[PDB]
C-alpha cells in the first residue's frame, strides 16, 4: 500500500515538473511561436496539462472525502 | 479516457462512502468494537475516532486484493460491451456470494443457472453480515456476567446490601480482558475469517 | 381486537416467567426461618447463601422451557403488526 | 476560563451530595444535563467579571503576548507549570464548597445513629428528602462572600505571562 | 423535444429527494429499523448510515415497476389533448397513492382526486402505520426487563442495576427469530402483492 | 510551485484531526484521565474539556519535534535526482523519524501479521498495529490505580457495620473522602510527571 | 437493475464514441471543410453532440445527488 | 448449536464458584457464632478473598478463552 | 380558565390512576407482613411475592378502564388547544 | 448592584416554593417510622403511599398561589435589564 | 462590537434567571418522592412556555430593545 | 384548481413557443422573406422576443425550487 | 536527462523568492515590465488565498479534538 502510494506520488510528481516545462520552452522559442503546426501541438499540450491536474484534484478531494463521513461520522 | 467513461468513474467515486458502509466488512468491524467496550461498561474509551479508525484500516488489508485485481481488468456492439464490463465485476460478486444468505438472494431476485444479481447480493449481505456482529457480541458479554454475578454472592456473603458492587467488577473486567490479551485475539481472528 | 390481547398477554407472560422463583426463595426460607428456631443458632447472612442455590438451580433446570415460550410469542406479534 | 472553570466544578460537588448522581451511572445522568447548579453558578460568575471591567484585561494578556513572545521566537509552555495546573483548579474548588459539605455529611451522621433507635425507620429516605433544603439554605448565607473571590483571587493577570511562557522553545 | 418539457424534467430532478421522503414508502421503512435499535437499547450502532441505506435499497424494488410503466411511456398537438396526455401520465401514480390513504383525510383536503391532495394525505398514512408497528416490536423485550428485575428482588439484591446483564438476552433472541429476514419479507408483501 | 506538492498540503491538514487520534500518543493520555475520574465517582469534575485539553497540550510536547524535523529534512537544496525510483527512496528517508517512533511501542507479532495479510516497515501496518498497544497498555496502568480506592470504600462500609448502623448507604461518606485523599496529595502532578516520562 | 444498467450504460457509450470520430474524419476530408453546403451540416452536428453530453452529465449527477441527500 | 452449550455452561459456572463462599461462609458463620476487634475482623475477611484470588483466576481464563475461540471460527 | 383546568386535571389523574396499584401494594403488605409477625417465620420474599400477585391482578382487571380514561382527556386537550 | 441583588432572590425563591412540599413529606416519613418500630411489621410501600397523598394534596392547595409570585418576579427582572 | 455583545449577554442573565427556579424547584419535588430515576426535563419544559406564554413574552422585549436606540 | 393550474400553465404555455420558432424557421426558408428588408426588419423583433421569453420563464422556475430546497433542507 | 530534477520538486510556493520579490517595491512601464508584473501581482495573491484556508484547517482540526 504506502510502498505503492509511494511510487504514484513519485511518478506524478516528475511528470508534471517535465511537462509544464515542456510548453514554456515552445513559447519562449520564436521558430515555435509563430509556425501554426507548432500552434496547433501547443493548444493540445496546454489543454491536456490542464485536464490531467484539475482530474488528480478532483479523485483526491474524494477520497479525503469518504474519510471523513466515516471516521467522524 | 471517452466522455462517458468519466461520467461512470466519477459518480462512483461519489458514492464510496456509503457503499463502504453498506456493501463492505467495514459493517462487522465496526461494530465488533463497540460492543467490546460497552461489556466492559466504559462510556468514552476508546474514543468513537479510535475505533472507527482501526475497522477502516483493517478492512482495507481485506478489500485492496479486490480493487487492484479490478484496476487491472479495466487497463488491459452493445452485445459485446456488457458482457466485457460483466467479468470485471465476477471479481466482486464473489466475494458477496460466498457470505450473502442463499435464499435472500433468491427472494430478491424474485422481487427485481441464473447467475445472482449484485442489487440481490447487497442487501442479502449487509443484513446477514449485521446478524453475525450480534451473535459475536452475545459470546463476549458471556464471561463477564459470569463475573458480575460472583462479585454479588461475595457482597451478600458480607451482608453489604447497599454497598453496590460496580466499582468492585469494574477493575476486575479490566484485569481479564488484558490478561486475555483481547484486542490481539480479537485482530488476529476476525482477519482470517476474510483469508 | 388484535392490539388488546398482546398488551394484555404480555403482562400474563410476566407471572409466569418470574413466578418459579420468588417461589423457591420463599419456600426455601420458611425452611431457614423454622431451622433458626430448632438449631437456636443464628447468623443473619445463612438464608442468602441456601436461596441462591435454589434459584440458579431452577434457572438452569428451566433455562430450556423459558426459551420456546419467548420464542413463541415473539413471531406472533411481528405476524400480527405487518400482516 | 479558570475563573469559571472553578465556579462550575463547584457546582458539580453539591448536586451530588445533595440529590442525584446515579449511584452506578448507568444512565449516566442525573439532575439535568448539565446540572442545573453547577449551570447557574457558571453564568453568575461570569457576569460579575464583566461588570468590573474584567473584559478590559483579557484583551490586555493579548497584547502583551505579542510582545513577550512572537511567532518567529518560537514561544513556548513551560512545562514545570503546566503539569501542576490540574491540581490548582481542583484545590480552589475544594475549598470554597466546603462549607456546604460537611454539614451534610453530619446530618447523614445524625438520622443514621438515631437508626439505631427506631430501627425500622427508613435510614435513607428521611436523609434524602431534608438535604435538598440543607443545602440551599447554606448557600443563601454564603452567597454574598463568594463574589470576592471570582474578581481578585482567582482572575488572571497580565503578570503571569512571565512564568507561564518561555520563548525559543 | 422542446425547451419547456425539457425545463420541467429538469425541475423534477431537482425535486426527487423531496418527494421520495414524502410521497414514496421509504417513510415506513427509514422509521421501523430506527425503532429496532431503540428497542434493543443500542445507541450508535448500526450507524444511520447503514439503516438509511438498507431501507432506501429494499424500497427500489416496490417503486421500480411505477417508474418502468412512465419509462415505457412518453410520459397530443391541444391544450385539451396535451393535458389529458400529460394527465393519464400521472394516474399510474395516483393508484398508488389512493390505495394507502384514508378517503376522509382526501376529501377533506379536496375541499381545501388531485394529487396535490393525495401527498399530505399519503403521508399521515403512512407514518401512524409506521408507529403500530413499532408498539409491536417493544412487547417482546419489555417483559424480558421485568422478568429480570423480577428475579434479583428474590435474591435481595436491592440495587443491583439490570442492564448489564438483560442486554445480552434481547441479542440472542433477536438472533434466534431471524429478525431481519422477517421483517424485511413482510414489509415488501404489503407492496409487492407477490 | 510545482502543483502535486500543493495537493499534498491540503489532504494532510485535512486528515490531521484523524491521524493524532491513532498514530499519536494523545491516545494514551486522554485515556488514562478518564478512567481515573471515572472511579473518583464524581463525574464531569474536572470537566471533559480540561482532561482534553491538557492531554493535547503535554503530547505536542513530544511530537512536535519530530514534526519540525521531517520538514527541514526536505528543505535541503543540496539533493539531486535521476530517476522514479531514485525519488521515493528519498522520500521515504525522511519518514524513518516518525517510523523509529512507532517501532519502539508497537509490538512485533501484530506489525509482521498484517505485513503478511498486507499481501494478497510500512506504516499501514504501524498505525493499526500501534493504536492496538497504547490502548492495552491504559487498562494496564489504570488497573493499578484502583486498588486503593477499592480499599477505602470497604473499610468505611466494615466501619459502619461495626457501629451497627444498617442500611445507611455507604458513597455519601466515601465520595468526599477520595478526593481529599487524592487531592490533597496531588495526585494529578504525580500522574502526569509518571505520563511524560515514558515518552520524553 | 444491473442487468438493464449494463444495457443502459453500453449503449450509451458506443453510441458517443461514433459521433465523435465522424465529426473529425469530416475536419479532415478536404470536399467538406471547403464546401459551404457541407460545413452546415457539420455545425449542427457539432452542437448536437455537446447538447447530449451535457444532458447526461446533469440528470446523472442529479441522480446521486438525490441519494447522498437521503443519507445525511 | 454452539450457542446452547455456550450459554448452559455460564449458569454452571455461577453455581459452582458462587456456591463455594456461601457453604464455607455458613460453616464458619455456625462455629464462630456458636463458641482490636475490628482488626482481628479485617484481617479474617481480607484473608479468603486473597486466597480465592488465584483459584477463580485459573477458571476464568479459561472460559474466556473458549468463548473468543467458539465466537470467531 | 381554559389553562388551569387543564393543569389542575392534570395532577388529578395522575392521584387517581396511581391510586390504586399503591393502594393495593400497601394493604397487601401489611395483612402479610402482620402474619409474619404472628409467625416465628421472617423472610422478605414473602411479601414481596405476594404483592406483584394482587398489582397484576389490578392491573388485569382495569386494564380496559385506564384506557377510556386516558382517550378522553387526550381528545378534550386537543380541542381546546386549537378551538 | 442589580446583579448580586438578582441572583440573591433566585436562590430565595426556591427555598420559600419547595418548602412546605418538603416540610409536609419529611413529617409524613417521620411518623410511618415511628408507627413501624411501635410494632413487628416491616414494609416498605407504607411510607410511599401515605406520602403521596400529602405531596400531591399540598401543592394543589398551593398552586395558585405560586404564580403570583413568578408573574412579579418576572417583570421585575424584565425592567431592570431594559430600563 | 465588544461593547454590544458584553450588554447582551448581561440582557440574557435577566431572562434566563426566572426559569432557573422552576427547574430547581421540579427536581426537589422529585426527590421527595423518590422518584431518582425519572428525568426533570421533560416535566419542567411545558412549565416553561405556561410561564412565557402568561406573561408580554417577545413584546416586551422588542419595545424594550427599540426604546435604547429610538 | 390548484393541481390543475400546473397543466394549465405547462401544456398552454408549450404550445405557443413550439409553433413560434416553427414559423421562424420557415420564416428563414422563403426567398421572399429572407432577401427584403420588411422581412428582415420583423424577424430581427421575432427572433429576439423568443429569446427573452424563454430566458424568463427558465430563471422563475428556478428559484421556484430554490425556495423549496432552502425551506427543506433547512 | 530531460531536465534538472532537483528539490524544487517538494515545495508549494517559493517563499524566500517572493520575499525577494516584495523588498524591491518601496505610472506604467510597458510592455517588458508589464509582463514581470504579471508573476510578481499574482504569486501573492495566491500565497494569501493559501494562508487565509491552513489556519481555517489547523483551528478546526484543535476543535474537533476537543469537542469529544
Amino acid at each position: 500500500l504506502d510502498d505503492r502510494l509511494l511510487q504514484a506520488f513519485s511518478g506524478s510528481a516528475i511528470a508534471t515538473a517535465v511537462d509544464k516545462q515542456t510548453i514554456t520552452n515552445r513559447i519562449e522559442d520564436p521558430n515555435l511561436v509563430t509556425d501554426p503546426k507548432e500552434l496547433a501541438i501547443s493548444q493540445e499540450m496546454i489543454s491536456d496539462y490542464n485536464l490531467y491536474v484539475s482530474m488528480v484534484s478532483t479523485l483526491t478531494r474524494k477520497g479525503v472525502g469518504a474519510v471523513e463521513t466515516l471516521l467522524r461520522s | 479516457g471517452n466522455d462517458i467513461s468519466l461520467i461512470a468513474l466519477l459518480a462512483f467515486s461519489t458514492l464510496l462512502p456509503f457503499i463502504i458502509a453498506s456493501g463492505t466488512c467495514f459493517v462487522k468491524f465496526s461494530i465488533v468494537f463497540v460492543m467490546v467496550r460497552n461489556a466492559l461498561g466504559l462510556q468514552q474509551i476508546p474514543s468513537n475516532m479510535t475505533l472507527n479508525g482501526v475497522a477502516l484500516l483493517l478492512s482495507m488489508f481485506v478489500m485492496w486484493p479486490i480493487m487492484h485485481d479490478a484496476y487491472v481488468y479495466f487497463e488491459d456492439d452493445i452485445s459485446s460491451l456488457s458482457k466485457h464490463v460483466d467479468e470485471g465485476l465476477d471479481g466482486y460478486r464473489d466475494y458477496l456470494i460466498k457470505y450473502s444468505d442463499r435464499e435472500l438472494v433468491q427472494f430478491f431476485e424474485n422481487a427485481q443457472i441464473e447467475k445472482p444479481s449484485i442489487f440481490a447480493l447487497l442487501p442479502a449481505y449487509a443484513l446477514s453480515e449485521i446478524k453475525s456482529a450480534f451473535k459475536i457480541g452475545f459470546y463476549l458479554y458471556l464471561p463477564f456476567v459470569v463475573v458480575d454475578l460472583v462479585v454479588s454472592s461475595v457482597l451478600l456473603a458480607l451482608g453489604m446490601m447497599m454497598m453496590s458492587p460496580v466499582t468492585i467488577s469494574t477493575p476486575i473486567k479490566l484485569v481479564l480482558f488484558v490478561a486475555l490479551d483481547g484486542w490481539t485475539l480479537l485482530s488476529k481472528g476476525l482477519i482470517l475469517q476474510y483469508m | 381486537d388484535d392490539l388488546v390481547f398482546a398488551g394484555n398477554k404480555a403482562l400474563y407472560l410476566v407471572l409466569i416467567l418470574s413466578g418459579w422463583p420468588t417461589i423457591v426463595a420463599t419456600i426455601i426460607g420458611l425452611l431457614v426461618g423454622l431451622f433458626q428456631t430448632v438449631t437456636q443458632l443464628q447468623e443473619q447472612t445463612l438464608p442468602f447463601g441456601i436461596k441462591l442455590l435454589g434459584v440458579c438451580l431452577c434457572l438452569f433446570l428451566l433455562s430450556g422451557w423459558y426459551g420456546e415460550v419467548l420464542l413463541s410469542y415473539g413471531r406472533q406479534v411481528i405476524f400480527l403488526a405487518l400482516a | 476560563s479558570w475563573p469559571f472553570w472553578v465556579m462550575h466544578a463547584l457546582g458539580c460537588i453539591i448536586d451530588n451530595q445533595r440529590g442525584a448522581t446515579l449511584s452506578s451511572s448507568i444512565d449516566p445522568a442525573n439532575g439535568i444535563d448539565t446540572s442545573e447548579m453547577a449551570n447557574f453558578l457558571n453564568m453568575f460568575a461570569a457576569v460579575v467579571y464583566l461588570q468590573n471591567g474584567g473584559l478590559v484585561t483579557m484583551v490586555d494578556v493579548l497584547n502583551k503576548s505579542y510582545q513577550l513572545c512572537d511567532p518567529m521566537n518560537e514561544c513556548t509552555p513551560s512545562l514545570p507549570p503546566l503539569l501542576t495546573f490540574i491540581n490548582q483548579v481542583a484545590q480552589n474548588a475544594l475549598v470554597l464548597a466546603s462549607p456546604v459539605v460537611l454539614v451534610l455529611l453530619l446530618s447523614e451522621v445524625f438520622l443514621g445513629l438515631l437508626s439505631r433507635f427506631a430501627p425500622q425507620m427508613n435510614a435513607f429516605a428521611i436523609s434524602l428528602t431534608v438535604k435538598s433544603g440543607i443545602a440551599v439554605l447554606i448557600m443563601l448565607l454564603y452567597f454574598s462572600p463568594v463574589l470576592p473571590d471570582n474578581v481578585l483571587r482567582l482572575s488572571f493577570q497580565a503578570t503571569g505571562l512571565s512564568s507561564w511562557f518561555y520563548e525559543r522553545g
